[PDB]
């Protein structure tokens, strides 16, 4: 879910 | 949209300054394994930050569902740091600079088991990078093809929202092709030499991509040893490839 | 020599060489294990590989390089080889995979085997690709000569270096084979370029299947499940894995 | 060391 989040800052 | 509406050289463009900055390691003496490991995979985690940046500015790539890019980034991202590492490595034969501060020779990676081999196959992807005299605008485009290219055909879903966007990114890949040839046209290659230039750099593509397999084996047998504290994110880039 | 025969030339040769397709000592009088399965499918394998390792020596150039350079190319490619033959075959099934006339298996039929559904519908993508490319025989067999003289090639001291020139020369032809007969069949020349480029970066993708697959049959090996062939056994102890 | 593959690539 890092990555998920990473994408949507 | 816009994606597509782009020009050869304002593709090349786009690309050029999306580029992620060099980074730096960290600095000594003695290297164990574990100093060793530790040193390359805070730099891989650092690096991957920077990708994730990266890939938002590569064109069409953010037209893409929040899915389908963390999908892709998932099957691309060893592969990227590795065409990136090779390409950094072209101008020293021998050594795979891996940072400015961190220049690596064949010798020394055999203070990490396994990593050898895979050492190998890096340096011969930077000689035959060199071989060909990649330039800087061949490898961003490369770079690109490897993002849209690489985790495309495991979008298994048959919804009509999932087929039109495989053709999209079948699309935006056709375009980063159109620019790879525009730059071998302008550096005055003839036809046949342009088709022979193009095969070429992409079937390099299909070495990363085993380089990639290897290394995400050899760093799934290092995490197991608990050798390294790893990354969460590194974790859960590299647990993505037994799912 | 090679390196002088035109497209047409070059396309009849490819042709000529192909190999039969083989049929499965399929027992349809016995049930289904992970076990017969894994048996039925590595009998097969190693059937089609001797068949190939003669396919091989007719690909032009490849009896030009030296033996220890033929069993390196050849024991690094093997599997796509296979895999790309297996896709090229189940293109007119679609959702099953044609692995013998006699072996037609769906993705369900996949399940019996641990490890083998991911692979597998990996498997079943690529054709589907294939289909929606309506990839042509003649490209086929093309790209299957690229897969022969590229997958091993970077893993190669004065010959050693001017076999690699003699590679990358008879992989010159071979794409310009390919865009001949893209030409012979009325593509414009930026669709020439870019149906090339789709079925070079599909290779990349075939290399993934072949690696996946070469863990999956090495987990099936040191788990017994299945006896192997000293041949498929050397193939597989090529690729040192872990 | 006598491999098949080896053989095989002289039959
Ligand atoms: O088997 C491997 C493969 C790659 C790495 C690695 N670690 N850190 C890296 C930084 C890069 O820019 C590129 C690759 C790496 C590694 O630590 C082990
Ligand atoms: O994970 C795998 C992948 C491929 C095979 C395989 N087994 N047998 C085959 C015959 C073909 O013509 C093509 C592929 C195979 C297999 O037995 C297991």
């Amino acid at each position: 879910k890092i990555l998920h989040r990473l994408l949507q800052d | 949209s816009l994606a597509l509406s782009l020009t050869a050289d304002q593709m090349v463009s786009a690309l050029l300054d999306a580029e992620p900055p060099i980074l730096y390691s960290e600095y000594d003496r003695p290297f164990s394994e574990a100093s060793m490991m530790g040193l390359l995979t805070n730099l891989a985690d650092r690096e991957l930050v920077h990708m994730i940046n990266w890939a938002k500015r590569v064109p069409g790539f953010v037209d893409l569902t929040l899915h389908d890019q963390v999908h892709l980034l998932e099957c691309a991202w060893l592969e990227i740091l590795m065409i990136g590492l090779v390409w950094r490595s072209m101008e020293h034969p021998g050594k795979l600079l891996f940072a400015p501060n961190l220049l690596l020779d064949r010798n020394q990676g055999k203070c990490v088991e396994g990593m050898v081999e895979i050492f190998d196959m890096l340096l011969a992807t930077s000689s035959r990078f060199r071989m060909m005299n990649l330039q800087g605008e061949e490898f961003v485009c490369l770079k690109s093809i490897i993002l849209l290219n690489s985790g495309v055909y495991t979008f298994l879903s048959s919804t009509l929202k999932s087929l039109e966007e495989k053709d999209h990114i079948h699309r935006v890949l056709d375009k980063i092709t159109d620019t790879l040839i525009h730059l071998m046209a302008k550096a005055g290659l003839t036809l046949q030499q342009q088709h022979q230039r193009l095969a070429q750099l992409l079937l390099i593509l299909s070495h990363i991509r085993h380089m990639s397999n290897k290394g995400m084996e050899h760093l799934y047998s290092m995490k197991c040893k608990n050798v390294v504290p790893l990354s969460d994110l590194l974790l859960e880039m590299l647990d993505a490839h037994r799912l």
